[PDB]
RNA sequence: AAUUGAAGAGUUUGAUCAUGGCUCAGAUUGAACGCUGGCGGCAGGCCUAACACAUGCAAGUCGAACGGUAACAGGAAGAAGCUUGCUUCUUUGCUGACGAGUGGCGGACGGGUGAGUAAUGUCUGGGAAACUGCCUGAUGGAGGGGGAUAACUACUGGAAACGGUAGCUAAUACCGCAUAACGUCGCAAGACCAAAGAGGGGGACCUUCGGGCCUCUUGCCAUCGGAUGUGCCCAGAUGGGAUUAGCUAGUAGGUGGGGUAACGGCUCACCUAGGCGACGAUCCCUAGCUGGUCUGAGAGGAUGACCAGCCACACUGGAACUGAGACACGGUCCAGACUCCUACGGGAGGCAGCAGUGGGGAAUAUUGCACAAUGGGCGCAAGCCUGAUGCAGCCAUGCCGCGUGUAUGAAGAAGGCCUUCGGGUUGUAAAGUACUUUCAGCGGGGAGGAAGGGAGUAAAGUUAAUACCUUUGCUCAUUGACGUUACCCGCAGAAGAAGCACCGGCUAACUCCGUGCCAGCAGCCGCGGUAAUACGGAGGGUGCAAGCGUUAAUCGGAAUUACUGGGCGUAAAGCGCACGCAGGCGGUUUGUUAAGUCAGAUGUGAAAUCCCCGGGCUCAACCUGGGAACUGCAUCUGAUACUGGCAA
C-alpha cells in the first residue's frame, strides 16, 4: 500500500523465486541420496552424497538453509548408507 | 481563599478575643463580644462534646486565618512528624511566614501582616516571598523591603507590637525592620487558652 | 546494540535525566539494564548535578556498548579524575 | 548433584513411562493448617526396574517425551 | 531515623437486655449532573461501540553501493546578450546536487488497544537441547571469471489502476570458479563450504592522463568469542460453578525415519496400553497477568486508568513469503463482511498511530507548534525523517498555591428581621476616613532549558610525509518550538474577581410568616389536619469556599463470612437415627529418617511507587540524591524438641 517500500514487496518476491529454485534443486539432490539408500545401492548412495554434500554446505553459507541444517543431512545420510551399505 | 467577612462576628461566636481587629483598642467592648453572635446569640448552647471539639479547632482556625483544606493538611503533617501530633500542629501553624510577620510586629493584625506578604514587601534570608504559608524556620531572617519601608501601617504595627507580650523565639529590630526566627516556638510559649488534643480528637475518628 | 543514553524523568520545563544502559531499540524512558548516573541540567551552581558511575559505564563501553552524543559530552566535562 | 526429589512410584506398568508421586506438607495460606499437596511426575527409567510402590530418587533433565523432563537416579526399597 | 498503631452514632420496645438487618460520621474517584465560577503550577482526560470512519500527517534514508540526468544551480570548448565584463542559449552531468530507477539499511522499533487467552499467558524460582541484525574481542581472508536485468529507448493496450512486445546497460543485485580451518560430516583416513567494493589525501616514477602507485579510512567473507535480544523445558502460584464426575486415538509411553536454530507425539510408521481426575479432571461461566493502586491498626477487602514490565491483537477467518528477527498495525496472498472510485470494461481501501467525524453515552479535548531538547531510523559527514517526543490549545476533572483587598471607623445610621414595643439583631458590617496594589490589565527590562555542530588554527596519533582521517585544546560566527517564557522594574486605581449546602434528632446552626395529611420534605428515624426550629418564603445562623451540593462507585466503621476475630437449648442455625469408605485426628517407649518445622549462608526479589533524612522549583503540589522496605522465593549447610515416614 502506497508507501515507499511497496518496493520491498517487489524485492521480497525477487528473493522468493531465487530461493524457491535452489531450495528445490537442493532437496532434489538430497532425494537422489535417499533413493539409492532405499534401493540398496551403496555406491550410487555415496555418489549422491558426495554431490549433495557440496551443495548443502554451499547453500548454508549463502544462507537459505543455515549451518546446522546442513550438518544433520550429512549426518543422517552418512549413518544410513553404512548401515548395510 | 481568605475569609474576608466581618471579623469580630467570629471572636463573638468563638467566645474570646481573636485579635482580628488587633489594632488600636484592647479588651474589646466597642464591639459587643459574647452575648449575641446572632439573633439568638444570647441563648446558652448546652452543646455536645462534638460541639466543643468542633469549636476549638474552629477557634484556632479563625485565629490564623486558615481554611479547612490547609488546616486539615497541617494536621495530616503534624501527625506524620515525630512526637505529639497536637503540638506539631501548633508548631507548623506558627512557622507560617504571615504569622511570623505579624508576630514580629510588622503588621497590626495577622491579616494585615499577611496582606504585607502577598504584596511582595517582605523577604526571607534576602529574597522576596509573597506567599502567606511560606514555612519559616530556625535562623531564618525576615525583613520589610526598603521599597515601602517605614510606611504608615508598619510604624504603628511595630509600635503596639511591644504593647503585646512580645515573643521570645525571635528577635525584632524596628530600625532595619528585620527579625530572626531563633527557634521553633516551644509548647510552653503561646496558647493556654487553646486546647489541641480536642482538635486532635476531632480529626482523629 | 546496547547503549548508554539519557532517559528523561524530569517534569514539564524542569527536565532531569536518568542516564542509563539499555537495549537501544527500547523506549527512551523504558526497559533498561542498569542506571549508571544522572544529569540535572538545571542542577545550578549550588552543588550536585551530574553524578556518573564512570566505573560501570566504561566497563559496558568495553563490554560492547556505545554512547549518546550528549552523554559522552558529560564525560569530557566531568573531566574524569579531578 | 543439582537438586533431586524422591517419592513413591504409583505406576510402573508402562514401557519406561514411569510416574512418581511426591507428597509435601504446606501451610494453608489462609487457615494455617498444614495439608498434603501431592505432585505427580512423568520420569524416565530405562530398562524398566522401579516397581509400583518403590521409593525412588529423581533428577530433572531435558525434555525426553512431551510430558517427560525427569530421569531416575537411584532406587530405595521394594516389596513395599 | 524508615509501616512505633485500632473511637463510635441513629433505628424493633411503654420501657429493658439480647439477637439482627438497615442507616450515618471517614477515606478514595479517569467521574457525571444542578448551582456557581477569578488567576496560576503539576497532573488527568471515550470507563460506553475490539462501533464505523472523510481529510492531513504517523518511515524513511543513503550520490561515499549503481547506470545516471529531469528538475534548479553554477559553471564550459564554444555559439555570444552586447550597456567590453555586468553577461544570454545552444548545449555539454563537467560538478553542487537530485525526480524516477537498481542497490544497502530501516519498514519485526517507536506508538495503539485489551478482543482473545484460567494457560503456547503472567508471577516466583529454577533447568538444557538453541539461534542471535546492528555494537564489540581475537585470527585469517579478501583470488579470478561469467551470464543478467530495472531504469532507458522504440512500438503498443487501458477511464484509471496498472500494463504488452522488443531491444539496451551499471553495481556492494546475481552465479560459477579458485582458495578451505582453530568450520561442517566423519572413530579415522579423507570429503566438503565464502566474499565487495566505495571513498580521503598523496613523493619521486611513469602510464592509453581515466589512473596505476603510496597511504590511511570505511564497507565484504569465514571461525571462535562477548554483549544484548529471543526460543525452548520444569515446579509452585495465579478467578467462580458439581443445579458439570468422569475425561483422553497422537491420546500416554517405547522403538526407527523425518523434521526444527534447538529438546520434544513436533511429525510419521510400527509396538506397548497407556495418560488425566474428587489435592476437582472434563464441561460451563467470567478474565489479559504483574509491579502496584485505593482502603483497612492489622489481617484483610476491592482493584489492575494514567507510569513501567511481560503477554496478546492490528477490519473478521486463514496462510505463508521475505528476513537476524514477522507468520508482519500504516507488507503480500486467499476467503468473508463493508466502503469508495469508474468512461461500465474494471480498479482501490481499514485510525485499537496523531488530530478529526458519525454513532453510542450521564460523560471524556485541538483536523495546533517543533525537531530547540531527550530518544529512534538512515548517512563518513553534514543532514533528512520522526503526531516517539518536547510543547501549546480545550475542560474547576483533580491536587497545590494565591487572590477577590488592609487598617480605621458608633450610641451603633437607614433599611430588613424579631420584639413581651422598653428594646434586640444584622453589625465594625455599611457609609466615612486613612492605607496597601499580589493577581488580572498596560508598559519596559530580561535567566535557563545549549550540548553540539561550522569555519578555521594549534599540538598530538598516523604515514613518504608537515596531506588525509581520528583525537584534544584555541579562538571566531553561530543554533529555543515553548515565547507577549520564568523572574525583575515602572504604571493606574480597591479598582476586574463569591458562590453553594445546611440549621427537628443522628449533626455544627432558630425565629417569624405562609400552608393546613394540602402543597410538599425525607440518608435513617420520621415531619405536614391552625402557634410547623422538619413543607415554602424571609431574617438570622452554622459549615464549606472557587468551588458547593446531588447521584454513582470501592473499602471503612461491619467482630454483619469471625485466619487474625463469631455463632447453632428457647433469637438464623445439630442431618429423624445408626453403620461406615475416602478424608481429618490419634495414647505410650527406643532407635533411625529429616519431608514438615527451626537455624545460618548465599543468590534472587526490575525500576518507579510507599516510608525515613535530605537537596531543587518564592511556598506547596511537583521534581530529585541516598537509605530503608520489598514481610517472597530458591540453593547449600546445619540443628532433631514437635509433626510426618520407617522399625521394633
Ligand atoms: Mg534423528
Ligand atoms: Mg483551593
Ligand atoms: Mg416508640
Ligand atoms: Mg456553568
Ligand atoms: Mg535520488
Ligand atoms: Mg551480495
Ligand atoms: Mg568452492
Ligand atoms: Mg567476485
Ligand atoms: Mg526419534
Ligand atoms: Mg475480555
Ligand atoms: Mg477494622
Ligand atoms: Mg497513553
Ligand atoms: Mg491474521
Ligand atoms: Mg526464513
Ligand atoms: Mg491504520
Ligand atoms: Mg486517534
Ligand atoms: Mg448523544
Ligand atoms: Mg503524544
Ligand atoms: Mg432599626
Ligand atoms: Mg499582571
Ligand atoms: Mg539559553
Ligand atoms: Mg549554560
Ligand atoms: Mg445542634
Ligand atoms: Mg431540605
Ligand atoms: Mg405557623
Ligand atoms: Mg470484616
Ligand atoms: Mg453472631
Ligand atoms: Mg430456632
Ligand atoms: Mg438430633
Ligand atoms: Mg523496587
Ligand atoms: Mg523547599
Ligand atoms: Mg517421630
Amino acid at each position: 500500500n502506497i508507501k515507499s517500500a511497496k518496493k520491498r514487496a517487489i524485492q521480497s518476491e525477487k528473493a522468493r523465486k531465487h530461493n524457491a529454485s535452489r531450495r528445490s534443486m537442493m532437496r532434489t539432490f538430497i532425494k537422489k541420496v535417499y533413493a539409492a539408500i532405499e534401493a540398496g545401492d551403496k555406491a550410487a548412495a555415496q555418489k549422491a552424497f558426495n554431490e549433495m554434500q557440496p551443495i548443502v554446505d554451499r547453500q548454508a553459507a549463502k544462507g537459505l538453509i543455515h549451518k546446522n541444517k546442513a550438518a544433520r543431512h550429512k549426518a543422517n545420510l552418512t549413518a544410513q548408507i553404512n548401515k548395510l551399505a | 481563599a481568605r475569609y474576608l467577612g466581618p471579623k469580630l462576628k467570629l471572636s463573638r461566636r468563638e467566645g474570646t478575643d481573636l485579635f482580628l481587629k488587633s489594632g488600636v483598642r484592647a479588651i474589646d467592648t466597642k464591639c459587643k463580644i459574647e452575648q449575641a453572635p446572632g439573633q439568638h446569640g444570647a441563648r446558652k448552647p448546652r452543646l455536645s462534646d462534638y460541639g466543643v471539639q468542633l469549636r476549638e479547632k474552629q477557634k484556632v482556625r479563625r485565629i490564623y486565618g486558615v481554611l479547612e483544606r490547609q488546616f486539615r493538611n497541617y494536621y495530616k503533617e503534624a501527625a506524620r512528624l515525630k512526637g505529639n501530633t497536637g503540638e506539631n500542629l501548633l508548631a507548623l501553624l506558627e512557622g507560617r511566614l504571615d504569622n511570623v510577620v505579624y508576630r514580629m510586629g510588622f503588621g497590626a493584625t495577622r491579616a494585615e501582616a499577611r496582606q504585607l506578604v502577598s504584596h511582595k514587601a517582605i523577604m526571607v534570608n534576602g529574597r522576596v516571598v509573597n506567599i502567606a504559608s511560606y514555612q519559616v524556620s530556625p535562623n531564618d531572617v525576615v525583613s520589610i523591603r526598603e521599597k515601602a519601608k517605614k510606611q504608615s501601617r508598619v510604624k504603628a504595627a511595630l509600635e503596639l507590637a511591644e504593647q503585646r507580650e512580645k515573643p521570645t523565639w525571635l528577635e525584632v529590630d524596628a530600625g532595619k525592620m528585620e527579625g530572626t526566627f531563633k527557634r521553633k516556638p516551644e509548647r510552653s510559649d503561646l496558647s493556654a487558652d487553646i486546647n489541641e488534643h480536642l482538635i486532635v480528637e476531632l480529626y482523629s475518628k | 546494540m546496547v547503549t548508554i543514553r539519557l532517559a528523561r524523568h524530569g517534569a514539564k520545563k524542569r527536565p532531569f535525566y536518568q542516564v542509563v544502559v539499555a537495549d537501544s531499540r527500547n523506549a527512551r524512558n523504558g526497559r533498561f539494564i542498569e542506571r549508571v548516573g544522572f544529569f540535572n541540567p538545571i542542577a545550578s551552581e549550588k552543588e550536585e548535578g551530574t553524578r556518573l558511575d564512570l566505573d560501570r559505564i566504561a566497563h559496558w563501553v568495553g563490554q560492547g556498548a556505545t554512547i549518546s552524543d550528549r552523554v559522552a559530552a558529560l564525560i569530557k566535562e566531568v573531566n574524569k579524575a579531578a | 548433584k543439582i537438586r533431586t526429589l524422591q517419592g513413591r512410584v504409583v505406576s510402573d506398568k508402562m514401557e519406561k513411562s514411569i510416574v512418581v508421586a511426591i507428597e509435601r506438607f504446606v501451610k494453608h495460606p489462609i487457615y494455617g493448617k498444614f495439608i498434603k499437596r501431592t505432585t505427580k511426575l512423568h520420569v524416565h527409567d530405562e530398562n524398566n526396574e522401579c516397581g509400583i510402590g518403590d521409593v525412588v530418587e529423581i533428577r530433572e533433565c531435558r525434555p525426553l517425551s512431551k510430558t517427560k523432563s525427569w530421569t531416575l537416579v537411584r532406587v530405595v526399597e521394594k516389596a513395599v
